[PDB]
């Protein structure tokens, strides 16, 4: 009788402190961001350290961590602006729970990748890079973007054929690591990434990137558009139209997260200003 | 005129603000 209120008073500290340890996490920093390979919605069976305050999320969602409870509980929130902090099932507690499943019946995916704290932004199109239209296009959009958000932006040149990220090895993985490094920080991060053409090249990689498909609709424009940069330019013409027509053939919901597809500059530079301060906000909320 | 040669010069003056 007097016994079963001693049982509640046990389980009502534990959830005090657990509250109290969520609460101290609002103000801490973000340690690393993961992007789910699964779905978890929290349920009673669960055992949150405080109920009611479980995150729930879709494949391919991303989390900010702060910090872990447990082994069972992580802390941290979704990135999702009005998302505050909550506790995140760890990868043990996701798996114990296929496991307690399977070892009760008998009676490989990971749910988590680890990715860049801010997904870096990568530029694809019109055309190729290296070549003027494509190389000038971008450019006027790097300029614009380290205007408007200077003091919350890093924007890089990555030069290695980070493409090999699924001599070489060694600087590709030096520069993966740096990415994450610049993103740790909660900057916008921007990566000119001279090798990056197409969305398929970067699908194994654990970067997750933010990309910025900048489309010419028209063929015709595109090829009058390399032309008017003269015969050397023209002479690739080719090369050109092809690298065009595979990024048109994407399928877009699937490949790109930006369609820049405005003829002015300044409307491409808004639209794109747009999402990365509605991104800003996700990933810094005022909690 | 035509929405191409529209296009065209949007996108003309884009690439000279790179120069
Ligand atoms: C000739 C012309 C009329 C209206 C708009 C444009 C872009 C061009
Ligand atoms: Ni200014």
């Amino acid at each position: 009788s007097s016994l079963e209120e001693d049982r509640e008073a046990v389980r009502r500290e534990a959830e005090r402190q657990a509250q109290a340890q969520l609460e101290k996490a609002k103000t801490k920093p973000v340690a690393f961001a993961v992007r789910t390979n699964v779905r978890y919605s929290a349920a009673q069976e669960d055992d949150v350290p405080v109920p009611g305050m479980a995150i729930s999320f879709e494949a391919k969602d991303f989390l900010h961590v702060k910090e872990k409870f447990n082994n069972d509980w992580w802390i941290g929130r979704l990135v999702k602006e009005g998302c505050e902090i909550g506790f995140i099932p760890s990868p043990v507690k996701l798996e114990n729970m296929r496991l307690q499943h399977e070892q009760r019946a008998k009676q490989h995916t990971p749910p988590y990748d680890v990715v860049p704290s801010m997904r870096p932004v990568v530029l694809v199109g019109p055309s190729l890079k290296g070549y003027e239209v494509t190389d000038m296009m971008q450019k006027a959009l790097f300029d614009f973007l380290k205007h408007r958000f200077e003091g919350r932006i890093s924007i890089t040149r990555v030069t290695a054929d980070i493409s090999l990220a699924k001599s070489s090895l060694a600087e590709v993985q030096s520069e993966i690591e740096r990415i994450f490094e610049l993103a740790r920080t909660l900057q916008l991060v921007v990566l000119d990434a001279d090798t990056i053409n197409h969305p398929a090249q970067l699908s194994k990689t654990s970067l997750a990137p933010i990309i910025v498909y900048v489309k010419i609709s028209s063929p015709k424009v595109l090829q009058r558009l390399i032309k008017s940069r003269g015969k050397s330019q023209a002479k690739h013409l080719n090369v050109q139209m092809v690298a065009a027509d595979k990024l048109a053939q994407c399928p877009p919901q699937e490949s790109f997260d930006v369609i820049l597809d405005e003829n002015q500059l300044e409307d491409a530079c808004e639209h794109l200003a747009d999402y990365l301060e509605a991104y800003w906000k996700a990933t810094h909320p005022p909690s | 005129c035509s929405p191409l040669e529209c296009d065209l010069k949007g996108y003309l003056d884009w690439i000279t603000q790179a120069e």
